[PDB]
């Protein structure tokens, strides 16, 4: 008990066609205000987590499981309440665009919430600005890069003021500068709004920066902890099939060269200073 | 056999949309069996150049000499069937190509069109399916029953099964998790080792450093530099003035060196970087 | 399993939108599958195949609605961009452009209900083939039948000032062309529709 | 994307509903025209419209060019009336009613007019605006068991994906050609065969699109069409009177110069 | 559209009760989710309660949970806050805030609310 916004409790889920559960007795919390990352391989139960947090997928035994978002228990009567609280940027940049233009696409959620139009104009302008899309305020998605359309998705998510933003493989199809753009922007949004980010990813750099990293293996929670705690455990992740971020790899290689560095070093800047201090 | 662009210029009709970019007096020649990387910032001409290997877009000036074929501005579309049996394009997110009732039939498709028999194509698809790591029970599924990664492997089999002497891949690891991309690059390195030439068009500079042998740097339909990875990543000033990236181990080399560490040589890979750190630490 | 009717209702909406987008692409763009023996005469469209895929997917009332959209496309196009003389002579009429197409869509959805009703997986591709068949056949037949009631009986088509006798002989050449193209198209559409409908069931395994 | 160019002249200030209704009604009037006075009337009113937008000639030759050959086909088929070729007496014969070439100049007219006004609609109106106009026109269907809200949404999404699915449609074709697929080789026999490597991809694609869109839409609180505000609206303006003057005159000039 | 007016604050004895009222004027409250907040003299502003535009969802802080009850009066374009068992600590300035971007829910946080009233002061002691 430490002020968690999301608490996944005893969730099992079998895709309807598939024979086996995609998630088995999975329980985890999300510390309010954190940026935690979910990572996993082949078992890819994380691909199921976002659509469960927000309600698109139900669990298997609603009597035994319970998801809770911002104090609201996810149920039949509260699905929409909860979706106001948990906003999701999704993987494919196109196919997330409803509107024929940027501004229309941001306006969609306000419309869904019956926001009086004079408010909407102000809101859509502010969001589209906050993502640096005012040059393309009236542009058609067929003329926008994937980096832009991920920004525009982010913007429409922003206009509804959610309590948690999930990036559900949101950088996975983007050019690396686009990955940094989208990551920086969601960091800026998180600071400027005191939000929580759930990142569902295979970008180990992305998860390297998370306050918390949960490891998912075959639909169960293999391990969980700060990146400085999780990513040094090279053997565990290698067996799951996961890699590790660049810094933890360079540290491990240096170890295979004989040079041993501590676990707490977890940063480009920290490491540079470490090797600096060794040469003097 | 070696690829050669003779003053190759491709221009879209003048006065037409600017976002589709041409090729301006391209002059280079690729080696017969090595691994070439097509790099360039968005808006460069990679996609456009890549279609010339395929004779999808014929040039407007100069000649292209690929496989046994010469592709002039007047080359017709009749005999392309044999050039494409030799020179194969692998498009991006190619799981979209998949369409047959069985995985196996869709892999066989390529062979069939290029003149393999029933039995010849069946065996040629069954080989590469195993090469791309597909389980055996999925050989008779629909390609649409499979996951995105599996789908992508079936897409790649179907363009490699007829074993073209030249394969031009366009970002074949998009969306693949850390290890799957490693599998992808390993499979493509093995195919390079077997004696075929491989042109890889990618945004990840680390892939280039770890695997490429030669680099075509394209910018605004012009070749700006043509050389090995060790040479292209040598100058941070040049890249910064050309909006090009560096391998992350090269950036860490530069962070240590701007932080005054006497790292020897040009470390591009993580092993080379760790080595240079070890060699710089003592003496 | 939360607000299920909304999941399905919104998916209905999107499936409709993407099928309208494909229909507009097929109608206003000269698609590759658009095969013509003689340029400017009535050709074999891949459009009944599209109506049939969507009719099997969604249903008879939905297929009827898609057929009405198809016919509205043909009507708009007939006035605004006629491809040949068969469009100017026949498809500027709301009876001949709309009712046959709406009829085909309804029929194709009825046929798809069969494959819905047959549990064995192989025997579904059979019923899908029936739906591609009906989507081409009901369209071509009812276009001929209503061109008979509207324009043959009264060869005052305003197409031309063609002699009523000459108008009839022209309409007989036209209807024969319609029948021959319709048999070809009926078989093309009856073969290809299962090739599209079954992959779609596969890609739709979830929800 | 009907190649809508933006502009600032009064055509762009007319509410799209008025423009759609005027293009429909103007077409109707092209139909109820017969006497030479009525054709001079439709042509003076229509070319008045056309020179009133301000697009010079080059926009219109691009709009009409695909037609001009089927235009002259439908023109000569009409001039000769029944005969495909009027072998007997090749040239002019009568004086009081000259010849029947004037009749095929009416097909030149009717084609031109419907084309011209259709492109004014297409070039100077946003695709979503054209959509919103058609949706307004359908709003009377509410009195039946109809929901014009989801129809408007369908039209909007569709028009938004029309260029996206077109690009994907081209890319699949190039991928399959790169596997050595042939799309113009044999007769219909196998030219029919060659479509499946393009058709199964496109639907599989579009079904995935539909699935992702519904997933997102419900993610952002899409409960249906009833109960939701509207970001894009359509306000009538005083400029819109000008079309009324345009149309009532055309009624008055047509009906009274029309055959009695 | 901010003209929010709190009312009904004043002095009341410990264990007593009173009802605050948040009224709009020039716009309708139903277009806005309404949150009640409360800033003590030396504390930070504290979200205490709130109601959704649907009017179906309500949130209370653990401080006021079980004593305060919020309500939308559609007919009167007001949102009422009913404070019972008032304890000395409840004494503070009380503010109502409005934001349109939620229909089905509401949150008790200062950040998301865009339009505030000027606060009415409630004092409980004797
Ligand atoms: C120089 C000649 C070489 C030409 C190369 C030909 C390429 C190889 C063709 C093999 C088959 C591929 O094309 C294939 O067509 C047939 C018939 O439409 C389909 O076959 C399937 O459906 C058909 C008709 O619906 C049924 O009769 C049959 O039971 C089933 O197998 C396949 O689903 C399609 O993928
Ligand atoms: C002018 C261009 C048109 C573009 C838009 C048209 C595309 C429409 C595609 C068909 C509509 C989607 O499918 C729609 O959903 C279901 C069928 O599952 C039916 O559902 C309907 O039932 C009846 C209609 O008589 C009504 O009482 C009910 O309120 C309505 O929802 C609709 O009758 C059908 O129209
Ligand atoms: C005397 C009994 C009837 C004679 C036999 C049946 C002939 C049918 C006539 C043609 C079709 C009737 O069409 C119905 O009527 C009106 C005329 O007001 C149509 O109007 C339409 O038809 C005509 C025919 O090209 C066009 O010139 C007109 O521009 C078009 O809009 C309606 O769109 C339709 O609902
Ligand atoms: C209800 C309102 C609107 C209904 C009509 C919908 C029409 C839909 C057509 C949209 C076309 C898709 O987008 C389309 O892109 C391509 C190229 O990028 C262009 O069209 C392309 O095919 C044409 C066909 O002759 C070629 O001659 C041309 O060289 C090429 O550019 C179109 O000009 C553009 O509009």
């Amino acid at each position: 008990g430490s002020d968690n916004i999301i608490s996944f409790d005893h969730v099992t889920f079998t895709y309807p066609d598939s024979p086996r559960p995609a998630l088995s007795d999975l329980s985890f919390a999300i510390e309010r205000g954190s940026w935690t990352a979910l990572i996993g391989h082949n078992g890819s139960g994380k691909s199921t987590v976002s659509k469960l947090i927000n309600g698109l997928l139900a669990p298997d035994d609603l009597d035994k499981s319970s998801i809770t978002v911002d104090g609201v228990k996810l149920g039949a009567d509260t699905v929409w309440e909860v979706r106001e609280k948990v906003g999701i940027v999704f993987q494919n940049p196109d196919n997330q665009f409803v509107g024929a233009t940027v501004s229309d696409d941001v306006a969609f959620g306000l419309e869904n919430r019956a926001v009086p139009r004079p408010e909407m104009l102000k809101i859509v302008a502010q969001a589209v600005a906050d993502v640096g899309m005012a040059d393309y305020a009236d542009s058609e998605p067929s003329n926008l890069s994937g980096g832009q359309k991920q920004r525009v998705a982010i913007a429409g998510i922003l206009a509804v003021k959610p309590q948690v933003i999930i990036l559900d493989e949101s950088t996975s199809m983007l050019d690396p500068e686009g990955k940094e753009q989208i990551l920086d922007l969601v960091r800026k949004i998180k600071e400027d709004n005191n939000l929580t980010v759930i990142s569902i990813t295979h970008d180990l750099e992305e998860a390297a920066g998370a306050d918390q990293v949960l490891v998912l293996d075959d639909g169960q929670l293999l391990d969980q902890g700060k990146p400085e705690e999780i990513f040094p455990k090279v053997e565990m992740l290698k067996r799951i099939g996961l890699d590790i971020p660049f810094v933890y790899r360079l540290k491990q290689l240096l170890k295979e060269r004989g040079i041993v560095l501590p676990d707490e070093i977890d940063d480009d800047e920290k490491l540079v200073q470490s090797l600096w201090q060794l040469n003097s | 056999m070696a690829i050669k662009f003779e003053n190759v210029s491709y221009v879209y009709s003048p006065g037409s949309p600017l976002e589709a970019i041409g090729l301006d007096q391209l002059n280079f020649s690729l080696e017969e069996g090595k691994f070439i990387a097509l790099v360039g910032h968005t808006g460069s001409g990679k996609s456009t150049l890549m279609q010339h290997f395929n004779a999808l877009l014929k040039p407007t000036s100069g000649k292209i000499e690929i496989a046994g074929y010469t592709i002039t501005p007047e080359t017709g579309n009749k005999g392309l069937k044999d050039l494409r049996r030799k020179v194969s394009l692998a498009f991006q997110f190619s799981e979209a190509q998949l369409f047959e009732n069985t995985v196996l039939k869709d892999v066989e498709y390529g062979p069939r069109n290029f003149g393999f028999s029933e039995d010849e194509a069946r065996e040629a698809a069954l080989k590469w399916l195993k090469k791309v790591g597909l389980k055996d029970d999925l050989i008779e599924h629909s390609p649409f029953d499979l996951s995105g990664g599996q789908m992508r492997r079936v897409a790649l089999a179907g363009v490699l099964a007829y074993e073209p002497e030249i394969i031009c891949l366009d970002e074949p690891a998009a969306g693949l998790d850390p290890m799957g991309r490693l599998e992808m690059m390993q499979l493509f390195k093995d195919y390079q080792a077997a004696g075929h030439t491989v042109i890889l068009v990618t945004h990840n500079m680390d892939d280039v450093a770890d695997y490429a042998d030669d680099v075509l740097a394209l910018e605004h339909g012009r070749l700006i530099k043509h050389a090995s990875p060790k040479e292209v990543f040598k100058d941070s000033e040049w890249l910064q003035k050309h909006h090009l990236a560096e391998p992350r181990s090269a950036r860490f080399a530069a962070k240590l060196e701007a932080a005054g560490l006497k790292l020897p040589g040009q470390p591009l890979t993580m092993p080379e970087l760790a080595d240079a750190i070890k060699q710089s630490l003592k003496g | 399993m939360y607000d299920s009717e909304a999941r399905q209702k919104t998916l209905n909406l999107t499936v409709s939108a993407v099928f309208v987008a494909i229909l507009l692409l097929e109608a206003f763009i000269p698609n590759v599958g658009y095969i013509t023996i003689l340029p400017g005469l009535p050709a074999i469209t891949t459009i009944p195949l599209t109506v049939a895929v969507f009719a099997s997917l969604r249903g008879p009332k939905a297929g009827a609605a898609f057929g009405l959209v198809w016919g509205l496309t043909s009507l708009l196009r007939a006035y605004v961009a006629p491809n040949g003389l068969v469009t100017i002579l026949l498809f500027q009429n709301p009876l001949i452009a709309l009712l046959p197409r709406l009829a085909a869509g309804w029929a194709a959805g009825l046929a798809g209900q069969l494959a819905d009703k047959w549990e064995k997986e192989s025997r579904k591709p059979l019923a899908y083939a029936l739906s591609g068949l009906l989507a081409s056949a009901v369209n071509t037949l009812i276009v001929i039948l209503l061109s008979d009631l509207v324009y043959f009986i009264h060869p005052q088509k305003l197409a031309l000032a063609l002699g009523a006798k000459s108008g009839q002989s022209l309409l007989v050449i036209l209807f024969t062309a319609l029948a021959v193209n319709g048999i070809l198209e009926a078989v093309f559409s009856g073969l290809i529709t299962p090739l599209i409908t079954a992959p779609l069931k596969k890609r739709l395994k979830r929800r | 994307i009907g190649r809508y160019l933006p502009g600032t002249t009064f055509v762009y200030r007319v509410d799209p509903r008025a423009k759609l209704l005027t293009t429909f009604y103007f077409i109707i009037m092209i139909f109820l025209a017969n006497n030479w006075v009525s054709y001079l009337v439709i042509s003076i009113f229509g070319l008045a419209y056309v020179f009133a937008t301000g697009l010079k000639a080059r926009v219109f030759w691009d709009g009409v060019k695909p037609m001009i050959w089927m235009i002259v086909f439908t023109s000569l088929l009409q001039t000769f009336f029944m005969a495909g070729g009027k072998v007997y007496w090749h040239w002019w014969i009568f004086t009081l009613s000259s010849e029947g070439l004037i009749n095929g100049l009416y097909v030149f007219i009717r084609f031109a007019m419907i084309i011209l006004v259709s492109t004014v609609m297409t070039v100077t109106t946003k695709p979503l605006e054209i959509a919103d106009a058609m949706e307004w026109m359908l709003t009377p269907l509410k009195l039946f068991k109809v929901n014009v809200g989801m129809i408007s949404l369908v039209i909007s999404i569709a028009l938004r994906f029309v260029p996206t699915l077109f690009d994907q449609t081209v890319k699949i074709m190039n991928a399959q050609r790169s596997r050595g697929a042939d799309f113009n080789d044999g007769g219909l026999v196998k030219r029919a065969k060659s479509v499946v490597p393009m058709l199964v991809p496109l639907f599989i694609d579009s079904l995935e699109v539909a699935l992702d869109l519904s997933t997102a839409m419900e993610s952002r609180g899409y409960k249906g069409s009833e109960g939701r505000t509207r970001y894009r609206i359509l306000e009538w303006s005083k400029v819109d009177l000008i079309p009324v003057a345009y149309c009532l005159l055309l009624t008055i000039l047509m009906i009274t110069t029309r055959k009695h | 559209q901010v003209q929010l007016v709190e009312s009904g604050g004043g002095l009341v004895q410990p264990g007593g009760s009173l009802r605050l009222s948040c009224t709009a004027s020039g716009f309708t409250l139903d277009d806005y989710a309404i949150g009640w907040f409360r800033q003590a003299p030396g504390k930070e502003r504290e979200g205490i309660s709130c109601i959704s535009r649907s009017g179906s969802s309500t949130t209370y802080a653990d401080s006021v949970k079980g004593r305060f009850t919020i309500s939308r009066d559609r007919a009167e374009n007001t949102v009422y806050l009913q404070m019972n068992s008032l304890k000395p600590e409840d004494t503070a300035d009380y503010y109502c805030a409005a934001t349109p971007v939620w229909y089905w829910s509401c949150a008790v946080k200062v950040g998301p609310y865009d339009y505030w009233g000027q606060g009415t002061q409630v004092t409980v002691s004797s």
